[PDB]
């Protein structure tokens, strides 16, 4: 099984900045694409940012510059620098995961995100 | 005697008389068969030059006066002009010259109108696509016209027959030319048990070294074959020879085990 | 024969029939030759589908007389074909010969050929149907739904016939998002399914290639895959072009086919089915998700 | 307790056809991989076919197309169908099965020995 723990979401001024950082756990063989995803109360899912295996990182025009996403395969970990906040940015993230499970199941998950307002 | 004299009142010209030949060069091309195009008042000097331009035409006189139209009675459409595209229906010939404009001392030729659902295109586009002139839209799209079976004519199924069987004998020697990956690729959208066969038979018929470059998710060496049992979900889900492989070179056990696979969600 | 004495007398039932009374020498040939000569302006029918103006065009006649009697506005769905043969007065150009009682065709055959009074002709016959397109700009004007005034069934009945498809091949390539244009590609005939596949190759972020896609799947499919396919080579930055052109160097491939399943973001139903090819969206009602 | 009795094998000569039977009884497929082997005299076992707990099956690349794996899910029997059989396909052949996450729940079967004489 795989499960995915965010954290690091908090209240925050308007223009201010925050780390959001996500970890994968359970039986996983392979780590293939990590990216994040936001929904707002009322709105529908929205892509922010996506980093593949290998450190390459695609951003989505909404917060191109503004966010910078980042890995670390050593700890099965992905963090998100999130600065120039504004306050259309009120949605909670979750973080989507692709890969195979320790039993090599293929996975596509997304666990329980934090609130960032 | 004193005959009472009497002039006939002065005529007013109707549409049809006000007709000009030279200016009807997009009335006359899309005329199917038994449609009569009614040209006009024609000149008997100018009947020559009229009949030359349009050549696939009969000058039928349909009234007094030099009243006449043109009545379409073939489609003289070389393969070469009406095959390799799906948007020209005719050209013009000029000076041993094809082009889209017209000229007006360049002679119409038209096309059968979807003359790929007619078969006449499966012989010029056989040897066209095979080749260094591949046009992959073109070629792509003329192997879905061949798929789609039921908007083609008797001449078309019987072709159609004639194309299945000229391929299979050609993809045969080697899949990997991008006609017959296409051909593989329409095969699987086709979905059928003849399908699926063809697209076996056609895979097993390869070359060693084909296999052995392509087809290595359906060939698995000993190792990984005997990894794949200790996992419960099918080898193609987990074999990385299955995760990055061209999908029009697996064999159709291979292709449903693809789908077969559980996503954890 | 010689002519001795002519008169007209008016007709007994029509205001356009009279009687030419002729007498010439040796009492036989005399005869109340019955004539016609045309007055209305037509804006109707004599018979169904028909017009026929009580006018005999002799033999080099300006063919503009058969028509001096119709409403140009009404003349204009008609032809003028070869009618009935005729006698006319050579005095009176146009003048319909009536053959009746005791003047035979034989007798005016003889006279005509005796007298240099009668020339033979032709009738006015005139017969209905559709408008006589002459211009190249008509044809644009009819098959662009501008200006269907004076348009032809074949050039103006919302596309069910391959008159239109030379114009609208190269009408809807500048302008894609025409209404008319949509209802000229729902015909799915393989010249706009073909000029629809060369638009959605530059412009499938559109919405009328929502609607191309949609009328093309699933019969011919392959339009809508080459011009995703051409698309997402041209436009690799456009995020929907994830699924079915991957930005990972030479794996571009990564879910083609069953392997959609293996992504949920391919499968949403929120997602258009524009950017997946044929074989992908089959795909999606087979996806085991756990 | 568990019954893997594989049958069926015989004397053909090549080109000709064999049906090989396994019939569980103390395992059900539902929760089972289940592979058919072959061993020679001389060489040691290999894998000729398998089936997981769904229909997905997998060959060797050797008897691929050649051979088919077939499964009865009422009558809990797995078949295997030889055809066009060549003389490296002598061998014993036997069946085994595997639990889908237990692992160490590999059971194997008495085998059935394939003979083809050129």
């Amino acid at each position: 099984e795989v499960q995915l723990v965010e954290s690091g979401g908090g209240l925050v001024q308007a223009g201010g900045s925050l780390r959001l950082s996500c970890v994968a756990s359970g039986s996983i063989f392979m780590i293939d694409d990590m990216g994040w995803y936001r929904r707002a109360p009322g709105n529908e899912r929205e892509w922010v940012a996506t980093t593949h295996s290998g450190g390459s990182t695609v951003y989505a025009d909404s917060v191109k510059g503004r966010f910078t996403i980042s890995r670390d395969n050593a700890k099965n970990t992905v963090y998100l620098q999130m600065n120039s906040l504004k306050p259309e940015d009120t949605a909670v993230y979750y973080c989507n995961a692709q890969g195979l499970t320790g039993s090599r199941q293929r996975y596509d998950v997304l666990g329980q995100g934090t609130q960032v307002t | 005697v004193e005959l009472p004299k009497r002039d006939p009142p002065p005529g007013v010209p109707t549409d049809e008389m006000l007709l000009n030949v030279d200016k009807m060069h997009d009335v006359i091309a899309p005329a199917k068969l038994l449609e009569y195009v009614h040209i006009g008042p024609l000149a008997k000097d100018k009947e020559d030059k009229v009949k030359k331009r349009y050549p696939e035409f009969r000058l039928v006189n349909t009234g007094p006066g030099g009243l006449s139209a043109l009545l379409r009675q073939s489609y003289a459409g070389t393969a070469p002009n009406c095959c390799r595209t799906f948007q020209r229906t005719h050209y013009w010939k000029k000076d041993g010259k094809i082009s889209d404009k017209y000229e007006e001392g360049a002679v119409l030729e038209s096309c059968w109108p979807d003359v790929h659902d007619t078969g006449k295109c499966d012989v010029d586009l056989f040897d066209w696509c095979q080749g260094d002139t591949f046009d992959r839209n073109i070629c792509h799209q003329w192997i879905g016209s061949a798929f789609n079976r039921a908007d083609r004519t008797v001449e078309g199924q019987q072709s159609l027959i004639n194309l299945y069987n000229k391929m299979q004998t050609l993809c045969s020697k080697d899949a990997s030319v991008p006609i017959c990956e296409s051909f593989l690729h329409h095969l699987r959208a086709h979905n059928t048990e003849d399908s699926k066969e063809m697209i076996d038979y056609i895979l097993r018929q390869q070359s060693a070294d084909f296999k052995q470059k392509y087809m290595r998710c359906s060939y698995p060496t000993r190792d990984k074959l005997e990894e794949s049992l200790k996992y419960a979900e099918p080898r193609e889900c987990w074999d990385p020879e299955c995760s990055n492989a061209n999908v029009n070179f697996l064999l159709t056990r291979n292709y449903n085990n693809l789908g077969l696979c559980n996503i954890v969600r | 024969v010689t002519l001795n004495r002519i008169k007209i007398a008016p007709g007994i039932a029509d205001i356009r029939d009279k009687y030419m009374e002729l007498g010439f020498n040796y009492p036989e040939y005399n005869r109340a030759v019955k004539f016609a000569e045309e007055s209305y302006t037509y804006y109707y029918e004599t018979s169904p589908g028909e017009i026929k103006p009580k006018f005999c065009l002799i033999d080099g006649m300006s063919i503009d007389h058969c028509s001096s009697f119709i409403v140009p506005e009404f003349a204009k769905q008609y032809v003028l074909i070869h009618g009935e043969p005729c006698s006319s007065f050579k005095f009176r150009p146009g003048s319909l010969i009536y053959y009746q009682n005791e003047v035979t065709p034989e007798y005016i055959k003889d006279l005509k050929h005796a007298t240099d009074y009668i020339a033979s002709g032709q009738r006015c016959h005139f017969i209905k149907k559709d408008y006589l397109l002459g211009d190249s700009d008509s044809v644009a004007k009819c098959c662009s739904k501008t200006n269907t005034k004076h348009c032809p069934k074949i050039f103006n009945n919302n596309y069910k016939t391959e008159h239109c498809d030379d114009f609208m091949t190269g009408f809807c390539r500048n302008d894609p998002g025409n209404p008319n244009c949509l209802e000229w590609l729902r015909a799915k005939r393989k010249p706009a399914m073909s000029t629809y596949s060369d638009i959605c190759s530059k412009h499938m972020d559109a919405r009328y290639c929502s609607e191309f896609i949609r009328i093309i799947r699933p019969d011919y499919f392959t339009f809508g895959d080459t011009a995703l396919y051409v698309f997402c080579n041209d436009h690799k930055g456009n995020r929907n072009c994830w699924c079915a052109n991957y930005p990972k160097s030479n794996s571009g491939d990564k879910y083609l086919g069953p392997r959609v399943c293996w992504l949920h973001e391919c499968t949403d139903e929120s997602r258009d089915r524009k950017w997946l090819y044929y074989n992908q969206d089959v795909q999606r009602t087979r996806c085991k998700y756990v | 307790e568990v019954q893997l009795q594989a049958s069926g094998g015989g004397l053909v000569q090549p080109g000709g056809s064999l049906r090989l039977s396994c019939a569980a009884s103390g395992i059900v497929f539902s929760n089972n991989r289940m592979s058919w082997y072959r061993q020679a005299p001389g060489k040691q076992r290999e894998v000729v076919a398998t089936i997981t707990s769904g229909g997905a099956t997998d060959y060797q690349d050797s008897v691929e197309g050649r051979f088919t794996i077939s499964r009865d899910m009422a009558k809990n029997t797995v078949y295997l169908q030889m055809n066009s059989l060549k003389p490296e396909d002598t061998a014993v052949y036997f069946c085994n099965a595997r639990r889908d996450n237990f692992a160490t729940a590999i059971y194997w079967g008495q085998g059935t020995q394939v003979t083809v004489s050129s």
